[PDB]
């Protein structure tokens, strides 16, 4: 029954994970009680990808909530859909991780990982056919980043032939907690290159800009940013959650979106960001405008290796293809020619809450290298003076592991550059 | 290989917290030892000087007696 196990870790990871569940629970007609009151069965046909059934026939998210301190999870619990989650599925320590990758990966997080793997095992073992795992986290803190990557390693060890998928929030000076964010992210990306099959790169720089230069929010809160993230995450998982002419699953996705095993970092796109529904031509233009991208790279600086796009709502499948095909055949400079038919299009009838038309885009572009450069430059600006490193050497790390993580990110960048020029 | 690296990092952090504690403990004990020594030697030298002055005051009374 192609079940997915969802894991959310750290402050960011749990905040956006929680919103995610709010949104999709509403789309599937589940209320804060886990009770179904929807009007279709398109809501229920694949409900088991994300939800386990209850004794009274209630639906309970296949979700595991993880943190090294309890604050955020207390908030999640006391939030709107807080009580939907399995309470055994809250796994947390007391001490925190101090925005320190080393504490999440090596010291504090090591002490909690096994209890997390216990809840994971308990959720996997009752899966008819488990697809893989979905992790929500940021890369700039300590828990979601250090402990999140540690977790991905353990899961890969225990389930080496399942798919690992992340939604990974990338740090930016614009919207920043601490200065060590580049260190934590460079260390984390290195893990993600070896141990995931698909990673959605969600850049906080982009979310800030869309919030500021577009949504016209002058002082954008984390709730504002998370609302974009929530919409993107719902769009990006539509084809898994709903029945269509496609059977979408994680493995087929990875096979069709990843031509080289290391280049599996995707730029998501969304449209629109209202009483006038958009027309298919507007969806198409907006989706592919840099301004609707959530990774803060401009797609005209690179080339698309692959693209997956869904349109949500009742519209003209013919007009979609016409428009899709049109934007390709207007912009062939920005798609690779050596991968025939590298743009794929689908349609769902059910739109999301509050829109009668929407469109979501998953792009594997070489322009994502811009993001990794941005991080590399920042990492190097400190590391060349070994600034701030004592926080990590004090947990047992050596400079060597840093130099290697740096190196592997720059190699990743070189790889993206090689294919942008082929 | 990765698990064993994980073990190494955390054992190194323990080892360093320990060597730091140890070093501190020793540094303290050496300084307090050297301190007591020095302080004592200063008092002892003071008392020695005083006691020589006592002895000298005998040789001044014993010597007045030897003019008779
Ligand atoms: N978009 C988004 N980013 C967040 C949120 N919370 C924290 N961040 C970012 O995540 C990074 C800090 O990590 P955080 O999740 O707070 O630390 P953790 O508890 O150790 O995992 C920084 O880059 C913040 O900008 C959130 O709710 N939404
Ligand atoms: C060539 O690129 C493709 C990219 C994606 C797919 C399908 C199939 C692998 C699947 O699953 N895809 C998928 C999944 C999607 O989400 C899971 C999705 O949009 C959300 C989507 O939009 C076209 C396509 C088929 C393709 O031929
Ligand atoms: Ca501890
Ligand atoms: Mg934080």
């Amino acid at each position: 029954m192609r079940e997915i196990v969802h894991i959310q870790a750290g402050q960011c990871g749990n905040q956006i994970g929680a919103k995610f569940w709010e949104v999709i629970s509403d789309e599937h007609g589940i209320d804060p009680t886990g009770s179904y009151h929807g009007d279709s069965d398109l809501q229920l046909e694949r409900i088991n990808v994300y939800y386990n059934e209850a004794t009274g026939n209630k639906y309970v998210p296949r979700a595991i909530l993880v943190d090294l301190e309890p604050g955020t999870m207390d908030s999640v619990r006391s939030g709107p859909f807080g009580q939907i989650f399995r309470p055994d599925n809250f796994v947390f320590g007391q001490s925190g991780a101090g925005n320190n990758w080393a504490k999440g990966h090596y010291t504090e997080g090591a002490e909690l990982v096994d209890s997390v793997l216990d809840v994971v095992r308990k959720e996997s073992e009752s899966c008819d056919c488990l697809q893989g795992f979905q992790l929500t986290h940021s890369l700039g803190g300590g828990t979601g980043s250090g402990m999140g990557t540690l977790l991905i390693s353990k899961i890969r060890e225990e389930y080496p032939d399942r798919i690992m998928n992340t939604f990974s929030v990338m740090p930016s000076p614009k919207v920043s907690d601490t200065v060590v964010e580049p260190y934590n992210a460079t260390l984390s990306v290195h893990q993600l290159v070896e141990n995931t099959d698909e990673t959605y790169c969600i850049d906080n720089e982009a979310l800030y800009d869309i919030c500021f230069r577009t949504l016209k929010l002058t002082t954008p809160t984390y709730g504002d940013l998370n609302h974009l993230v929530s919409a993107t995450m719902s769009g990006v998982t539509t084809c898994l959650r709903f029945p269509g002419q496609l059977n979408a699953d994680l493995r087929k996705l990875a096979v069709n979106m990843v031509p080289f095993p290391r280049l599996h970092f995707f730029m998501p796109g969304f449209a629109p960001l209202q009483y006038r529904a958009l027309t298919v031509p507007e969806l198409t233009q907006q989706m592919f405008d840099s301004k609707n991208m959530m990774a803060a790279c401009d797609p005209r600086h690179g080339r698309y290796l692959t693209v997956a796009a869904i349109f949500r709502g009742r519209m003209s499948m013919k007009e979609v293809d016409e428009q899709m095909l049109n934007v390709q055949n207007k912009n062939s400079s920005y798609f690779v020619e050596w991968i025939p038919n590298n743009v794929k299009t689908a349609v769902c009838d059910i739109p999301p809450r509050g829109l009668k038309m929407s469109a979501t885009f998953i792009g594997n572009s070489t322009a994502i290298q811009e993001l990794f450069k941005r991080i590399s430059e920042q990492f190097t600006a400190m590391f060349r003076r070994k600034a701030f490193l004592h926080w990590y050497t004090g947990e047992g790390m050596d400079e060597m592991e840093f130099t290697e993580a740096e190196s592997n990110m720059n190699d990743l960048v070189s790889e993206y550059q090689q294919y942008q020029d082929a | 290989e990765k698990r064993e690296h994980e073990r190494e990092v955390i054992q190194k952090a323990i080892e360093e917290n320990n060597n730091f504690i140890k070093m501190a403990k020793e540094k303290l004990a050496q300084k307090m030892e050297s301190n007591k020594e020095n302080r004592e030697a200063h008092l002892a030298a003071m008392l020695e000087r005083l006691q020589e002055k006592d002895k000298h005051a005998e040789e001044v009374r014993k010597n007045k007696e030897l003019k008779e």
